[PDB]
């Protein structure tokens, strides 16, 4: 039996952004969640519908890391039930999740001095995003009904925005190393267990 | 799909854009601010023209909102903050005349000099050199050639700089739907959309002057001790009925009257209260200092600091190797970031510093959650008067007693409370119609009720009437003696002082009524109480989104401003100075000059 990589979705060195936010399958690998607990670092570790104690002993057929990065203030709104920038238009938790939700600072690994402008987000969009989908398009934005073609103008915009990451931002504005993990059941053969 | 929508839209794009610039501007703010160079003394103008030209491409694009469409207070008063076109509405020449000439007044206040040429020996800097000759000198002649020379040439240039200032600053007003420059700095009070709390623009003079006349009996008891403790020291220069002199006022202009406790001590025997001699004793540094203040916040129900406010303060002076300006101020570099950089010294004024700007960091986080552009005290007098208070209630007796500060057994007697009292007075109390003389004459001037040939003699006319003063020497049309302040020479307001006065006092006869003392309002203490600070923390998350009404009412009960407090917080000193003042004179004659002979 093979260990579980969970390195490289715990530890890497550069992660995705949260509009753009990557998604790992993890199958017939013995993960360890014992570790986790004792890794004293973690800032959050809340589950929904299932417990730490219980997560040793519940074999689940697919595990679907979805791993990105936002600021500290906003892990709350990662959770069924929440209203925000992020509930609606870049990543949103269906009110029937039946997972877990990791998260761990990051503040001397994923921010330089003088900024860390690699991470981005959605502002504007004219609708609001249905559970576990992601878009991705830099189309121009009509505020009004001039209109404007494909410039930025009388009430027109650009949608993407970036991640002012830096060493000394406060803790609600620091960079949080998210990883959602949904545990779900389907009809297919479970080996994901510990 | 209409003009609320739009603006919401506009104000989304500019609040996710301006942070990033405001942080980057206020780093590189701050390491200059560590570092006195030249180096990067042009990255303060590279951020500062760079964000400039943002707000300014934002401020011209907001105009085509029109303010009569939009039924949303919150978004009503985000939108007004941005429209205030102000000196963008004139021409290109007159703008660039207008810039030339701030430019101008400043540089020549600032690399300003004023000495005796016959006498080598007679010349000094200005601080710590020609300040300090106005603040520890008993010399009348040495502190009138002081006065004098400094506005015979530094006052001389700057007249038809500023008629031409008055002409131009007439202009840009009347040019923005306004009617004078004085009614543009009275729009800041003016309060319009609510019902049962609206303020007007020419109501606050009448309200001002309702409150002089009010505190005229007590100021003038004052007068007549502070006359008549004067007599001793200048016996041959002074009339036992007339005014005081404006040269002797303590320092260049007579703003404070603090530098005359040494001279006006009720019991000069009694051993004065005293923490400089043990903080030394103490092994006291900045560490510890700022160790124990943080539990005087606790204690009243107020939330801890962060960890970052440890590591990223600057606290001790750098030694020589490095300049540094620390003029009093705290730092909040957005994004979450509050520092503190104080210029520690071993000495009784800096223990309550410590507490005062540990006030403006608690009412900085306390507002942190409201949107960008409303993050601000109520009006410009708020933020001031709730770092005041903490520092009234920290250094009394029964708290220094359990924090070691004073001794186990220091006795309280009359013949100490009564010289505390007097210390507050001399620097509240000596200053509020100095402040109300400068503004009248400033809106009378800039209304145009005052032709140019009476400028400087309606000056002194009211100086020798309202507020007790006369001049030593006369001054024809050529002078300006307003413009000798930096204030006036920086185009600065001044109501702020006057009003800010006022509310502090309110402020805490509300709050040690409520924490249930019994005594005199000036030996109270909320420390180890939670509800005075839960009572000021429901005002202190308001922030700029209420009007100023509204925010007094929430915690006091009254919606104006009073002098009744203040009143009774000064009633122990007001009967001993009746009681004193029986065989005196109070009044004052306004036929008497010293060179009317």
């Amino acid at each position: 039996t093979n260990l579980c990589p969970f390195g490289e979705v715990f530890n890497a060195t550069r992660f995705a952004s949260v509009y753009a936010w990557n998604r790992k399958r993890i199958s017939n690998c013995v993960a360890d969640y014992s570790v986790l607990y004792n890794s004293a670092s973690f800032s959050t570790f809340k589950c929904y519908g299932v417990s730490p104690t219980k997560l040793n002993d519940l074999c689940f057929t697919n595990v679907y890391a979805d791993s990105f990065v936002i600021r500290g203030d906003e892990v709350r709104q990662i959770a069924p039930g929440q209203t925000g920038k992020i509930a609606d238009y870049n990543y949103k938790l269906p009110d029937d999740f039946t997972g877990c939700v990791i998260a761990w600072n990051s503040n001397n690994l994923d921010s330089k001095v003088g900024g860390n402008y690699n991470y981005r987000y959605r502002l504007f969009r004219k609708s609001n995003l249905k559970p576990f989908e992601r878009d991705i398009s830099t189309e121009i934005y009509q505020a009004g009904s001039k209109p404007c073609n494909g410039v930025e103008g009388f009430n027109c915009y650009f949608p993407l925005q970036s991640y002012g990451f830096q060493p000394t931002n406060g803790v609600g504005y620091q960079p949080y190393r998210v990883v959602v993990l949904s545990f779900e059941l389907l009809h297919a053969p479970a080996t994901v267990c510990g | 799909s209409t003009i609320e929508e739009q603006a919401k839209t506009f104000l989304d794009k500019f609040n996710h854009e301006a942070e990033d610039l405001f942080y980057q501007s206020s780093l590189a703010s701050w390491n200059y601010n560590t570092n006195i160079t030249e180096e990067n003394v042009q990255n303060m103008n590279n951020a500062g023209d760079k964000w400039s030209a943002f707000l300014k491409e934002q401020s011209t694009l907001a105009q085509m909102y029109p303010l009569q469409e939009i039924q949303n207070l919150t978004v009503k008063l985000q939108l007004q903050a941005l429209q205030q076109n102000g000196s963008s509405v004139l021409s290109e020449d007159k703008s660039k005349r207008l810039n030339t000439i701030l430019n101008t007044m400043s540089t020549i206040y600032s690399t300003g000099k004023v000495c005796n040429p016959d006498n080598p020996q007679e010349c000094l800097l200005l601080e710590p050199g020609l300040n300090e000759i106005m603040a520890n000198s008993l010399d009348y002649n040495e502190r009138l050639w002081a006065w004098e020379s400094w506005r015979s040439e530094v006052g001389k240039q700057l007249r038809p700089l500023y008629e031409e200032y008055v002409v131009l600053k007439n202009e840009m007003a009347r040019a923005n739907h306004y009617e004078d420059y004085g009614d543009y700095w009275r729009g800041d009070y003016e309060v319009n959309g609510v019902d049962g709390y609206d303020y007007s623009r020419g109501q606050l003079i009448e309200d001002v002057e309702h409150t002089f006349e009010e505190i005229k009996p007590l100021y003038e008891h004052l007068h007549a001790y502070v006359r008549a403790k004067l007599m001793n020291a200048y016996p041959s220069y002074i009339s036992p009925i007339g005014c005081l002199p404006a040269h002797l006022l303590g320092d260049m202009w007579g703003r404070f009257w603090t530098n005359l406790y040494s001279l006006t001590v009720p019991f000069g025997q009694k051993p004065n209260i005293d923490v400089t001699d043990a903080m030394v004793d103490q092994a006291w540094d900045a560490q510890r200092i700022f160790k124990e203040a943080e539990k005087f916040f606790v204690s009243v129900g107020l939330p801890n600091m962060t960890q970052g406010f440890w590591e990223n303060s600057m606290l001790t002076d750098p030694g020589n190797v490095q300049k540094a300006v620390c003029h009093p101020t705290a730092w909040d570099l957005g994004k979450g970031d509050f520092r503190i950089l104080m210029c520690t010294k071993v000495t009784m004024d800096d223990f309550l510093t410590a507490h005062h700007e540990m006030g403006h960091i608690q009412y900085d986080m306390a507002y942190a959650a409201q949107p960008f552009l409303l993050r601000n005290g109520a009006n410009e007098g708020f933020h001031e008067a709730v770092g005041e208070i903490m520092s009234l209630s920290a250094a009394t007796p029964k708290h220094l007693k359990s924090i070691g500060l004073l001794s186990p057994d220091f006795q309280e007697d009359n013949e100490t409370e009564i010289n505390f009292l007097l210390k507050q007075a001399l620097t509240i109390v000596g200053t509020l119609p100095f402040t109300y003389m400068l503004e009248k004459w400033r809106w009378m001037v800039f209304k145009g009720e005052i032709p140019k040939d009476q400028w400087m003699k309606k000056w002194w006319e009211m100086k020798r009437e309202i507020v007790g003063v006369v001049e030593p020497v006369p001054h024809d049309e050529t002078y300006c003696d307003p413009a000798s302040l930096f204030h006036v020479s920086n185009d600065y307001s001044f109501i702020r002082y006057y009003t800010r006065t006022l509310y502090q006092f309110q402020f805490q006869e509300a709050l040690c009524q409520a924490a249930k003392h019994e005594g005199p309002l000036h030996k109270c203490d909320i420390s180890n109480s939670t509800e005075a600070g839960q009572k000021l923390f429901n005002m202190l998350r308001l922030g700029k989104s209420e009007p100023w009404t509204l925010a007094l009412e929430n915690v006091v009960g009254a919606k104006n401003m009073n002098v009744r407090p203040l009143l009774n917080y000064f009633e122990p000193l007001f009967t001993w100075l009746k009681d004193q003042n029986k065989n005196s004179f109070v009044g004052w004659s306004t036929d008497w000059s010293p060179y009317a002979d």
